[PDB]
């Protein structure tokens, strides 16, 4: 704790020479990534100035970003209503609506082979892959029987699979053409956040309100749990999400604590990053993020007078903490921005970031540029 | 559509490492050497050294150890590459014939982990019961020595401790047992484990854990009848065995660290111990009897016995000769005497090596002959930095020593001269400012002219400096071309540093000038935030100051543009023109960068290269005055150079050793996709490029057409390796890589590796196979198997001689296609 702040200063030393000292062959490349990480702190202490702004109905509850282009950015609502936005285009952006009550969207990555695509999750009980024009293309499971539906989904294309999961405790894996061998139950309540692993392809990890986070060998294991790690928590998990190096997974709980697990021994952790994300009903559930190229961890905060803050200012921000020591470097704040950030997303690309709140989306670059003649 | 052929001009010349042992013959004394892709295997003589052998492996060595396990006459090596592919081979000699069998070989990789920060670090027990590996933190990996384990099959131990600094296996333990320094919250310490194999664990080591300095770097595993281990910082040496605790603090080392040791004794009386700026120390170990006939330390000592190149690694031979294995200078034999010459040092040079290494910048020149061009090379870094003039005709390498760090280059037509920016090391002095090493370039100009500038040296807060801080002194050097003398030197201002070169014409002024980009640097700045352009003329053996041009941030870069003058400024790229009045004056500006550090130009086009956004491609619009981008490479990769290689191709390298070639979309249908640059060529080079530049070596033969390549853009590494890219066409490219394929099915690896994999694109984010690359080392290759290895791999061929029809390719019609490829480096 310190080191930033409204009053404190991210900048430490000014080690930018050690480029040079690169191309000599002298020192590390991990140092670099050391030093540029906190390049890109102390630029990111002027992304305060928010760029854009855009809204539209009820409720924001998944994000996701278009991989190959930056300013694109797709989210989805409270409603199965779907919004694509991009930037620099002003051509309105495309919309889609759907049932506006009972069929909420949770889950949400774009196609990576038909940009014009996208996989969803919807409340109606229906995993499915469909256009931005409107036109579903396919369903790939279902649930037959309403006041069961899905919450979880992810994808892989090096591995062809996708996985998905449900309200009560059981995981689906399906083909992206379906061929469904699965559908064995994992957990005993419901399954907030799944994901494979980018940099192997087989192992899997899922969370739940069990207060438990398991990771399991989607070729190898079949007998209902079965399973290859499990670890356990003091409360329920929202989220657990991988590295893109695929070492470090981090985790986020619905009382107050982050977690970081190591690929050297996942049941035992490496550091906690206590920081407040309370659960709560009408709220959208907080989700941690890399940042895809450094060590870096992205969170809101929605503040607690019960939570032992060890900093004595506690506003309405965007922390930024390092993911292999423990403390912070730095918190975004903007009034006339004083709701929650549920969802926060930096790009693949590094240069821009996304913040889903209640009915707001925002966007985050820098500005203030110098001029041409 | 884009396709590309890449080859060594000159192979590596750095070490990585050096060892010696009995590797050729049980009563042959060897010395192993690496350079990053080549083994070299001589043969200690009482004059020298006898080349007995010299491979390339497909991976970069990082570990290079000898053992003898039981049953073995003479030793085996153990050999593990930077993709984790380790190998145990044997030497195998019949007749003249000289072959390395491979004993073992397994991919180690494992799912997932972090490279650590001081890098892969291997040992080998010495009783030989198991190889350890320090490849992630948090973990030890262990292969078991069974005979059985032709795999290297492995597994993992957890080590609490996550940052390590160095760990070595013990001698003379009943069990193995690793001891090693670890950095924590609370200091440095070390510790030790003993090595289950039954339990695949740690097991409580011998002795208990110590404190040691903030600075412990290095573990020495000193053998019987000491036993033990020393721990070297950068104030102090230390050992422990035991209860055994002796620790000296020797204030001559202090000035320099430590950074590489070997063991004189074969029973550990006498160790080496080499420093960053060049010094070679004796350590000597005083025995103390015990009446068990034990025998414990007694004593410590260090003795300056002189100065060598900057060490890498030291090896003692026999007979008081060692081998200095530099990376930063040129490789040695050095002999050590008892007795101190006129000077006191103990130290003669007998042989050295030639290092180009590190080749931060070069440029290509017609310096003796029209259409003869060679290459000079910024060589070097501190003491032993040069300029190194290259020609062919294998080579000629010409060497100007400097005594100080270049670090660019540009020529000069003109005035018949090179500029050269350059730095030197100073140190607080008794009383005043800083003070010398050594004399250098610099120092020893036949003139000087300090910078008078005081364009921002009124309303500027100045920085303080406290008692301690060493600082860089850089000059901008101009030397005569055919005597390389310094003819001028130019010292910048206190705590600036000058980054980037150009000698040009701007506008319609008819003078030229040597531009130069700079930086403040500050210690609490996490980047520059001002920084100079400064426009010189050459004249009457100095440097007179025309202009300046005051910005906020560090000038990375800057290139000559339609005689108007580019520059990367902090996120920025800046165009200035000159104006009648000899200012510069901001033309126009491009912002959508991190860090812009590299710049390259063809036409009215400019090929931006990030430290983040990895490539940008820009167009000036002269009917518009401005900037548009282009396009951009969405695929991210952290930079270290760039180059075009015509309008729409655009070469890149990065920090994880490999190349990568980008290209418009030619499949774009709206705006948005034709800004999408497609990374249609991957290659992992094996090394780290600095160095960009368009020319050659080889004579130009003026229409020569009907060639299989075109173009020519030459580049240099760290390891010194030089090497050429250029062009092909579709059906060369098909035609060299299916013969590559082939190779690959009769050329036996080295280890066992296969092509397609050390080749293979490779970062922490993905992988991917190899594509529009054509392994011309590997196509060279073709001309030293036999005939009936040829002939193999020209089996069922079709093959286009000339123009005309397809026909069956005969041996001698792809040694005639591989020999006019030879010849284009």
């Amino acid at each position: 704790v310190g080191l930033a702040g409204p009053q404190i200063l991210p900048p430490c030393r000014s080690i930018v020479r050690t480029l040079h000292q690169h191309k000599l062959g002298r020192a590390s490349w991990p140092s670099v990534q050391q030093g540029l990480q906190q390049s890109f702190l102390h630029t990111l202490d002027s992304y305060r100035i928010l760029q854009k702004a855009a809204p539209f109905d009820r409720r924001a509850t998944s994000l996701a970003w278009h991989p190959t282009h930056p300013s694109t950015v797709a989210v989805g609502s409270k409603g199965g209503d779907i919004m694509l936005w991009n930037f620099g285009i002003k051509d309105k952006p495309t919309f889609i609506k759907g049932i506006g009550a009972g069929g909420s969207i949770t889950g949400l990555k774009f196609n990576p082979l038909n940009t014009n695509q996208f996989y969803a999750s919807s409340m109606e009980g229906t995993t499915r892959l469909q256009d931005f024009k409107g036109n579903i293309l396919r369903v790939f499971a279902s649930s037959d029987t309403i006041n069961i539906w899905f919450c979880s989904l992810d994808v892989s294309a090096s591995s062809r699979m996708v996985v998905t999961g449900d309200n009560v405790g059981n995981v689906i894996l399906l083909n992206m053409d379906g061929k469904e061998l699965w559908n064995l139950r994992m957990h005993k309540k419901k399954v907030t956040h799944v994901a494979l692993n980018p940099c192997c392809d087989w192992f899997l990890a899922t969370a739940s309100v069990d207060q438990t986070v398991k990771i399991w060998d989607l070729r190898q294991v079949r007998g209902k749990a079965s399973f290859l790690y499990s670890l356990p928590h003091r409360h329920p998990v929202n989220a657990a999400c991988f590295s893109p190096d695929g070492a470090r997974l981090l985790t986020t709980d619905q009382k107050s604590e982050i977690r970081v697990y190591s690929a050297s021994q996942w049941d035992c952790p490496l550091g906690l990053i206590p920081h407040p994300h309370r659960h709560f009903q009408h709220l959208t559930p907080i989700k941690a993020a890399w940042h895809p190229r450094y060590n870096l961890i992205v969170v809101g905060r929605y503040p607690d007078p019960n939570f032992k803050s060890c900093t004595p200012y506690e506003l309405r921000t965007i922390d930024v903490f390092d993911g292999n020591s423990g403390k912070m470097m730095c918190q975004l704040y903007d009034p006339e921005s004083s709701g929650i950030s549920s969802l926060n997303e930096f790009n693949p690309m590094g240069d821009t970031l996304a913040s889903a709140m209640g009915y707001h989306i925002l966007i985050w670059s820098q500005e203030e540029a110098r001029t041409r003649k | 559509m884009s396709y590309n052929y890449v080859v060594t001009a000159q192979k590596p010349t750095a070490v990585n490492g050096c060892v010696t042992g009995h590797f050729t013959s049980a009563e042959d004394l060897n010395l192993l050497i690496a350079k990053n892709t080549r083994l070299e295997i001589y043969v200690v003589t009482a004059e020298g050294l006898r080349p007995v052998k010299e491979v390339g492996m497909y991976g970069k060595i990082a570990v290079m150890e000898l053992f003898r396990p039981k049953g073995e006459s003479k030793d085996l090596l153990f050999i593990l590459t930077a993709k984790y592919n380790a190998c145990i081979l044997e030497y195998k000699q019949s007749g003249e014939s000289i072959d390395i069998i491979t004993r073992a070989h397994g991919n180690v990789q494992d799912r997932i982990g972090r490279p650590s920060e001081t890098g892969i670090i291997g040992i080998i027990d010495p009783e030989c019961r198991m190889i350890g590996l320090r490849l992630y933190d948090g973990l030890f990996k262990v292969i078991p020595l069974d005979r059985d384990n032709k795999e290297l099959k492995a597994f993992n131990i957890r080590l609490e401790e996550l940052h390590v600094i160095d760990v070595k296996f013990l001698y003379g333990c009943q069990a193995p047992t690793i001891c090693f320094v670890y950095q924590d919250p609370q200091g440095r310490h070390v510790k030790t484990y003993e090595v289950s194999l039954r339990e695949k664990e740690f097991n409580k080591g011998p002795w208990k854990q110590e404190n040691v300095e903030a600075e412990a770097s290095m573990v020495i595993a000193v053998p019987e009848p000491f036993g033990g281990a020393i721990i070297i910082g950068q104030e102090s040496i230390t050992y422990h065995n035991g209860d055994k605790y002796l620790a000296i603090a020797p204030p001559i080392i202090k000035q320099s660290t430590i950074v590489c040791h070997n063991r004189v004794d074969p029973n550990g009386s006498r160790y080496l111990l080499g420093d960053m700026e060049g010094r070679l120390f004796m350590l000597l170990l005083e025995k103390e009897e015990q009446m068990d006939g034990t025998v414990t330390l007694k004593d410590l000592r260090v003795e300056l016995l002189g100065e060598t190149s900057i060490a890498e690694c030291l090896t003692y031979l026999d007979n008081g000769v060692v081998f200095v294995g530099s990376r930063l200078g040129d490789s040695q034999l050095v002999k050590l005497n008892v007795d101190s010459n006129e000077q006191g040092s103990y130290v003669v040079a007998m042989e050295t090596f030639t290092n180009l290494g590190p080749i931060v910048d070069m440029c290509v020149v017609d310096l003796e002959r029209q259409g003869q061009g060679q290459l000079v090379t910024c060589s070097g870094a501190f003491k032993e930095g040069s300029l190194r003039i290259i020609r062919n005709g294998k080579l000629h390498i010409r060497t100007v020593p400097l005594y100080e760090s270049p670090r660019k280059i540009c020529y000069q037509e003109v005035s018949q001269c090179f500029g050269v920016l350059s730095s030197r090391i100073e140190v607080q002095d008794t009383s005043g400012g800083t003070t010398a090493l050594r004399p250098s370039a610099s120092t020893q100009a036949l003139s000087s002219s300090v910078s008078s500038s005081k364009l921002f040296s009124s309303s500027t807060a100045p920085h303080e400096t406290s008692f301690g801080e060493e600082v860089e002194v850089h000059n901008l050097l101009i030397i005569d071309q055919h005597t390389f003398e310094v003819l001028h030197a130019h010292q910048f201002l206190q705590n600036e540093y000058a980054l980037s070169l150009v000698s040009c014409k701007l506008g319609k002024d008819p003078n030229t000038y040597f531009i130069v980009g700079t930086a403040m640097v500050y210690p609490e700045e996490a980047e520059p935030k001002q920084g100079r352009i400064v426009v010189f003329q050459y004249s009457d053996g100095k440097l007179q100051t025309v202009a300046e041009k005051e910005v906020k941030g560090a000038v990375y870069s800057m290139v000559e543009f339609n005689g108007k003058l580019l520059a990367s400024i902090n996120s920025t790229v800046r165009l200035y023109e000159w104006t009648t009045e000899k200012e510069l004056r901001t033309e126009c500006n491009h912002y959508n960068n991190i860090m812009a550090l590299y710049l390259k130009t063809k036409g009215d086009f400019i090929l931006v290269g990030d430290l983040m956004r990895s490539v940008l491609l820009l167009a000036y619009k002269p009917m518009e005055g401005n900037f548009e981008e282009i396009a951009r490479d969405f695929n991210p990769n952290w930079m270290s150079a760039v180059e075009i290689l015509d309008d729409d191709n655009f070469l890149g390298a990065e920090n994880a050793f490999n190349l990568f070639v980008c290209q418009k979309d030619s499949a774009a249908t709206t705006d948005e996709e034709r800004q999408h640059l497609q990374e249609v060529g991957l290659f992992h080079l094996g090394e780290f490029v600095n160095v960009f530049c368009h020319g050659s070596l080889v004579m130009q033969n003026l229409g020569e057409t009907s060639t299989p390549t075109q173009g020519s853009v030459l580049f240099g590494t760290v390891n010194g390796m030089i090497g050429l890219v250029t062009s092909l066409s579709e059906s060369w490219y098909n035609l060299l890589l299916d013969m590559q394929n082939r190779l690959n099915k009769v050329i036996k690896s080295v280890g066992k590796i296969e092509h397609s994999f050390w080749r293979s694109f490779h970062t922490e984010r993905k992988t991917e196979p190899a594509t529009g690359f054509i392994d011309g080392d590997l196509i060279e290759s073709f001309l030293d198997i036999s005939r009936p290895k040829m002939q193999e791999v020209v089996a069922n061929l079709q093959y286009d001689d000339g123009s005309g029809m397809k026909r069956e390719a005969t041996a001698d019609d792809l040694i005639k296609v591989v020999e006019e490829l030879t010849r284009i480096h």
